[PDB]
RNA sequence: AUUUGACCUCAAAUCAGGUAGGACUACGCGCUGAACUCAAUAAGCGCAGGAAAAGAAAAUAACCAUGAUUCCCUCAGUAACGGUGAAGCGGGAAAAGCUCAAAUUUGAAAUCUGGCAACAUUUCUUUUGUUGUCCGAGUUGUAAUUUCAAGAAGCUGCUUUGAGUGUAGACGAUCGGUCUAAGUUCCUUGGAACAGGACGUCAGAGAGGGUGAGAACCCCGUCUUUGGUCGAUUGGAUAUGCCAUAUAAAGCGCUUUCGAAGAGUCGAGUUGUUUGCAGCUCUAAAUGGGUGGUCAUCUAAAGCUAAAUAUUGGCGAGAGACCGAUAGCGAACAAGUAGAGUGAUCGAAAGAUGAAAAGAACUUUGAAAAGAGAGUUAAAUAGUACGUGAAAUUGCUGAAAGGGAAGCAUUGGAAAUCAG
RNA sequence: UUUCAAUGGCCCGUCUACACGGACCAAGGAGUCUAGCAUCUAUGCGAGUGUUUGGGUGAUGAAAACCCAUCCGCGAA
RNA sequence: GUUUGGGUAUAGGGGCGAAAGACUAAUCGAACCAUCUAGUAGCUGGUUC
RNA sequence: GCAGAUCUUGGUGGAAGUAGCAAAUAUUCAAAUGAGAACUUUGAAGACUGAAGUGGGGAAAGGUUCCAUGUGAACAGCAGUUGGACAUGGGUUAGUCGAUCCUAAGAGAUAGGGAAGCUCCGUAUGAAAAUCGAAAGGG
RNA sequence: AAAACUUUCAGCAACGGAUCUCUUGGCUCUCGCAUCGAUGAAGAACGCAGCGAAAUGCGAUACGUAAUGUGAAUUGCAGAAGAAUCAUCGAAUCUUUGAACGCACAUUGCGCCUUUGGGACCAAAGGCAUGCCUGUUUGAGUGUCAU
């Protein structure tokens, strides 16, 4: 068994494309959502920042904008993460 | 050069695709050049061959011969013109065929669904 | 032959009479055939089978359109009247009871539904 | 001293393998409900697969597929 | 790559020693004209071919950066000498200058009429018409598989922005363009060969 | 034998009908490389089975 | 006595309306599973789709903590085990969250299938619904609210609101309809000019194919085209009109409040398979239980969910530093065909006349087949047993040699031939 | 070129003299691709080095080319 | 000087056999068919200017 | 990039006009057809199978070989005017003959019970009730 | 010591089908799409043309009809003459079978229900599989009850 990668080329091409129509379809709006300043769990990398899956509840109820509404504006909420 | 993905420029499916047209397609693969007082009487550079009308051929060993279709003999790609034939062996007359393309038609054939065609390729009656 | 759409202005009884002597005269073309008939007959034993053929279809087509104006308005109708997709999409749920959806999810519809926003470079 | 049968024409698949005191076809599988295939016999799939037929049903659906499967009558 | 079956779908086995003939399989059954017959192997009849062909091997080779930017930068300055070019094959005996620099007023050229009429008066059209001339029936299976025609390679027009340039250049037999910001070696030394006859507009040469 | 069955000898029937030569108008026609008959069988000769 | 009516259970019907089978299987999910780590492979069995599966932590970690699933690079050939062989983190592709059971609407089953009658609507007289009425389901629990991220009940004063129905333009897309620039001008060769030479043209079109030889300008196409013109659909928004009924519902800050959370299941012992799973003995708890080294993190035993991902099958296409008829698929061809076997199955060979059959009229000899004259053609050194037509082998002619070998080498004569 | 005269000349391959293959001819026919490791050579950079997992541009064919970015690999103990 | 036609049953380290280590579709070193399989090679024979 | 691999496929040789041709006693004369007669057809003569046939019929099996007309490309280890070969046609008529109906040995649906499953047992069985199987049997 | 024979050389003619050129084929890669079936599938059988055996198409409306588009053919002959072996394709037909469905099928075997037609019999049309789900009807039960 072997996997051969000759679609490469035609992979980024095609992603290419999905990016170009998810823009198209959505234009109004920015085509990538706001994402946190998150620090990397570990000593190796704990002197980074990267961009982490959502805010919190508490970062959202410290901004003033709900929990309910933050998903419709565009701010991915993680229910997970707190902030210690 | 073809810049599009929807036609082909392979030998294989060029061919394939003439050799096996369909009637309708041969049609348009019989077509013929005009006169010059054809070309500018009606604006139209080439037409499709049918039966029935006037030609002079233009290149072949019937360089010159003039006459009427008596049929577009489509499954060959060929046509077939009043009197130019052949004597066969016997004495019959077997008829000398001529590509479309080698023919220049001198006299069309006019009727209501011609003239909607040279009305409607750019062309004034 | 005969024109199809002259054959749609006429009743029920006439096509059936028309069947009927053509096939009178299909037999006779081809007891011609049998026993040596010029090519006129023989060329014309296909456009005889051909009119019948156009009979036979007028009929039928007169009798499904009877049948689904009589059907017209219905719940129940007949498995020919009925639609032949695929067996697979007339299994498949109808677009109606795939939007339909609970009071909960039509209250969040209703006051945060997907919002219209831009960002200002 | 060789005038008997063992197999005779199947019903379902039209090929003398139908044999006579077991009543099973050994090409098909006939009476059972599905059909005989072996995926060792690879060669033995293709000389019966679908496409070796009319599929006259099949050709049927996929010209109404490319038109997304429409009804009625024109304009 | 052939087909990985190919070769093997048949059904044979050897049939054995001592009998007076080779112990290559063959093919059994009988009644047909293929049954006594060899298989699976290289030297036989409608056998699988000795080692197939396989769809990875390395048909793709890897190229430091540096090395692609050496070998662009090199080809370019190759293009500037005159000498080169003649060597090249380019004919540019009245060409007035190498490197040659045109004005960016044709890089909003619309016409062939304008474009071969910017070549004539240039005096590089000896090139076009040496492509023209050169375009002759390829010898071999070429043709046969998508290759009908082979001809020569002509100036190699080098802008900055298309505003028309390049569909008023790219029908002239051997006219080549390219954008100044993405110069491939392929184009600039083709064959492997240095010193392409190479135009210049004067925002891709201020560019440069 | 004398006492096939109906199936048996449909079977023939056409088994008899293919086994029969060519009409000469049929090669006649053009593109058409038919000009001997490849399907012709005698009942000495390759059994129907 | 016994007759009448309920509920429960179970039947019967060619009752009314529906649904399952079988086929394909390349990719997907399971069961099962060898032999020469082989290999959770091949075979066998079951089941789907356009993807499948997995999926919103009974998850990692020991950090300033990360935060559903899937895929890729890396970790890494490391940890680990005895050659097998990860995962966390990190960088990317893609992103989307949720739904139930467990609590009384008790001032009101507010819920739902079906029958009947209208009203409609349609990719569609073929589709999908609305209302009214009846029966039935249902209190052994259908609706609304709640899913732990919470949440409910009070309290508060701010904010928000449709599961609608026509008209018009614009904005896309699918299907097919239809539109396209310029030599066939002159001379030579030729059967044929599509060759050579001269004089010209078009090019957003000098890709490709056909035509009697190498055709941008003879023809089809090619560029224009991410477009003009036809029609039929629609997908979403903008403008505009009409219905709706909010006496309501929802979000947010506080609690003087409570916060229900999945059982022969977790778990332990034992046997079996490659921690995970299964059989069996036994069998839980409610700040409890699981996981990691008192602490940290999750909240199982109920469920749904696009995307990135796979795709030797099917349907369309575009290509190629591939093969060029003993090659390439077994099959360029009347190929899974002819044919072989009781059967499972096995399974070939075979492309090219010519531009055009113009496929050799007619005469003669011959029983005929044919031959010889002719005739068609540029060609019959193209006659179908047909492009070119090699070798082995054979016949004829000419030259030469030869007493149980023949072949070969060196030198030269003889004959033939070529050369300076 | 054929041939004659004189002189010389055992039938080739395989296998350890023998033996095994060889009637003749045409076509096909056998150290290939790939993963790792090692030596050497060449090219680029040099305490650095590696674009092609990915993203952007590429219209004239766009599987090419060109550009961009953090991890990370090896090395610097 | 019991044999036999047809129907049916028994199927693979199985069946069948007055037992020969015999028969089981001209095959019983172990039926036939297709895959694993291009199985295993210390061995033999070839390996091209 | 081939001289070999008891190489593969195809083609062709020397042996060689050589070995050899089939059992089943046996043919001869005349005439006709015909280009052509040891082999076709008729007559005459001589023989053979000798009712356990070289006879007349059927079952299995074959499938148009049946019959007429024509041909002599290919097949009939000679030949051919003939053929069972080739080409063109024609030909099988059932209430009473068979199948079809019944069942034997046997196979097996169903109700139930197993199996991870394709499916096995079960068919008179703990059910709210078969069928197939004989062109030699019965008719 | 000439012929014949054998061998060698050369020309020609044979045998054979190599080489060269071609190629509506194959192979490989990439891109796009999701569409079988009890409303009868895949597959098999038997038929259908003026002259057809195979291939292809189709199904007693049979090398097809309807509808839309094109616009004057098909072709080997004959033949007549909105044509055509044209394309598209939303309307139809689709014989015997096959998951195959009245029972069987090595059988053109054997039935039953409803209606109609013909001059008891025959013919024609429409039906009769299995399991399961929702509902309807009728029941069965010394199962539990109320009068
Ligand atoms: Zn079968």
């Amino acid at each position: 068994y072997v996997k051969t990668w000759f679609n490469q080329p035609g992979r980024k091409l095609r992603r290419r494309q999905a990016r170009q129509t998810k823009a198209a379809k959505i234009a109004p709006r920015p085509v990538e959502a706001i994402r946190p300043a998150v620090k990397p769990p570990t000593i190796r990398y704990n002197m980074k920042v990267r961009a982490g899956r959502g805010f919190t509840l508490e970062e959202l109820k410290a901004a003033g904008v709900s929990r309910r509404v933050a998903s419709t504006i565009g701010i991915p909420v993680d229910h997970r993460r707190r902030n210690r | 050069m073809k810049f599009s993905r929807d036609v082909t420029s392979s030998r294989r499916k060029q061919r394939k695709a003439h050799f096996g047209a369909p009637s309708s397609v041969r049609r348009v693969l019989m077509s013929a050049p005009l006169s010059k007082e054809l070309r500018e009487q009606y604006k139209i550079r080439s037409l499709p061959v049918r039966r029935d009308d006037q030609i002079t051929v233009i290149r072949g060993s019937n360089k010159g011969r003039e006459g009427k279709i008596t049929s577009v003999y489509r499954k060959k790609f060929l046509l077939l013109i009043e009197r130019v034939t052949r004597e066969k062996a016997n004495g019959a007359s077997a008829p000398v065929g001529i590509d479309a393309s080698k023919v220049v038609i001198t006299k069309l054939h006019l009727d209501k669904d011609r003239k909607d065609l040279i009305v409607r390729k750019g062309g004034k009656v | 032959a005969l024109k199809t759409f002259e054959l749609r202005k006429q009743s029920q009884e006439n096509l059936a009479e028309q069947l009927q002597e053509l096939r009178q005269e299909l037999a006779s073309l081809r007891v011609q055939k049998i026993a040596g008939g010029s090519g006129s007959k023989l060329s014309k034993i296909k456009t005889t089978r051909k009119d019948i053929a156009r009979i036979l279809t007028v009929i039928n087509e007169s009798n499904r359109l009877a049948a689904r104006e009589a059907y017209k308005n219905k719940k129940y109708i007949p498995l020919d009247l009925r639609q032949k997709k695929t067996r697979a999409i007339r299994r498949a749920l109808t677009p109606y009871e795939q939007s339909r959806k609970t009071l909960k999810q039509i209250k969040k519809e209703r006051y945060f539904p997907l919002r219209k926003y831009a960002l200002k470079a | 001293m060789r005038h008997n049968k063992s197999h005779t024409i199947c019903r379902r698949c039209g090929k003398r393998s139908f044999h006579i005191q077991k009543s099973t076809c050994a090409c098909c599988g006939y009476p059972a409900a599905k059909t005989r295939s072996y995926n060792w016999g690879a060669k033995a799939k293709r000389r019966r697969t679908t496409g070796t037929g009319r599929m006259s049903y099949l050709k049927k659906v996929h010209r109404s597929f490319k038109n997304g499967f429409r009804s009625g009558k024109p304009a | 790559a052939v087909s990985e079956k190919a070769g093997h779908q048949t059904s044979a086995e050897s049939w054995g020693t001592g009998r007076a003939l080779a112990r290559i399989p063959r093919v059994g059954g009988g009644g047909t004209h293929r049954s006594g017959q060899a298989a699976f192997g290289n030297m036989c009849r409608s056998g699988r071919m000795f080692a197939p062909t396989k769809t990875w091997r390395k048909w793709h080779v890897k190229v430091n950066q540096n090395e692609k930017r050496y070998a662009i930068a090199s080809a370019v300055a190759a293009s500037g000498v005159p000498s080169l070019l003649l060597a090249r094959g380019h004919r540019i005996e009245e060409i007035p200058e190498v490197p040659l620099v045109v004005d960016d007023a044709v890089q909003s050229f619309q016409k062939t009429k304008e474009a071969v009429a910017l070549l004539k008066e240039i005096k590089a059209y000896r090139d076009v018409i040496k492509v023209a001339n050169s375009r002759k029936l390829r010898a071999g299976k070429g043709k046969l598989r998508n290759r009908r025609h082979v001809q020569r390679r002509g100036p190699l027009v080098v802008f900055n922005e298309d505003t028309g340039i390049v569909k008023a250049f790219r029908n002239i037999p051997g006219v080549e363009i390219v954008n100044v910001r993405r110069l491939n070696l392929l184009q600039l030394a083709p064959g492997g060969h240095l010193g392409r006859f190479v135009i210049w507009t004067k925002s891709a040469f201020g560019l440069l | 034998p004398s006492h096939k069955s109906f199936r048996t000898k449909q079977k023939l029937a056409k088994a008899a009908r293919q086994n029969r030569p060519i009409p000469q108008w049929i090669r006649l026609r053009t593109g058409n490389t038919v000009h001997y008959n490849m399907k012709r069988r005698h009942w000495r000769r390759t059994k129907l089975n």
